[PDB]
Formats: structure tokens, C-alpha cells, sequence
């Protein structure tokens, strides 16, 4: 019911928040890192995909 | 103390 | 390093991406949620400073 | 498997 916050409190709440939206900065940048590598992934399962077509149609 | 501040949301 | 993937390990990555995504939004969920009652507060604050304005200019 | 794939990143 009383919502009046002292100096200490407010600044603890304004410091809080700014943590809060770093650490979603963070996550997401992390998160955006990880696709730079889950592509990889990706683009090495092409790789090998052409390599079965090549091998195939090499013994045709 | 108010329920719900921003603190209060761990992390 | 094998950048091939297994099946298994592929549908791990693409469910801890998910699980990544939802935790951001459940940080920014609970963020913007807080700033309800932050606002709560900064109200308080106004209706006090009213209130000795008020206190201040009924007692000449 | 390679080292930073969107495993590996705790949370």
C-alpha cells in the first residue's frame, strides 16, 4: 500500500533495471553468436550433400 | 514494501 | 570438431534456441510488468510533493 | 561436436 521509496530504493530499482536489460542484452547477443556457429553446422551438412551427389554420379 | 518492484525479479 | 550434426544433437540446438527466446521474453515480461508498480511509486512521490504544496499555501 | 553452438550457453 505505501509505494513512497527512499533515495537507497529508488536507486537500487533504477540499478536493477539496467541489470535486468543487460542481462537480455547479453542473452541475446550469446544467442546471436551461437547462430554464427549453428550455421556452420548447417552449411556443413551441404558440404557433404555434395559430396554424396559428386560420389554417386561419379560411380553413376 | 511494494510487491513487484524491479527488483524482486532475481536474475 | 565435426560440424555434422545428429539428428538428436540438431533437434537439442534447435529447442535450446527456443528455450533461449523464451527466457528473454520472460525477462521482459517480468521487466516491463515491474515498471507497473515503479510507476506506482513515482505517483507517490507526486501526490507528497502535492501534498506540501498544498500543506504550504492552506497554512499562508 | 563444436564449441559454441547455442547449447552451451547456460542460462
Amino acid at each position: 500500500i505505501d509505494h513512497r521509496l527512499t533515495d537507497r530504493e529508488w536507486a537500487e530499482e533504477w540499478k536493477h533495471l539496467d541489470h535486468l536489460l543487460n542481462c537480455i542484452m547479453d542473452m541475446v547477443e550469446k544467442t546471436r553468436r551461437s547462430l554464427t556457429v549453428l550455421r556452420r553446422c548447417q552449411e556443413a551438412d551441404r558440404e557433404e550433400l555434395n559430396y554424396w551427389i559428386r560420389r554417386y554420379s561419379d560411380a553413376e | 514494501v511494494p510487491p513487484g518492484l524491479p527488483s524482486s525479479v532475481y536474475a
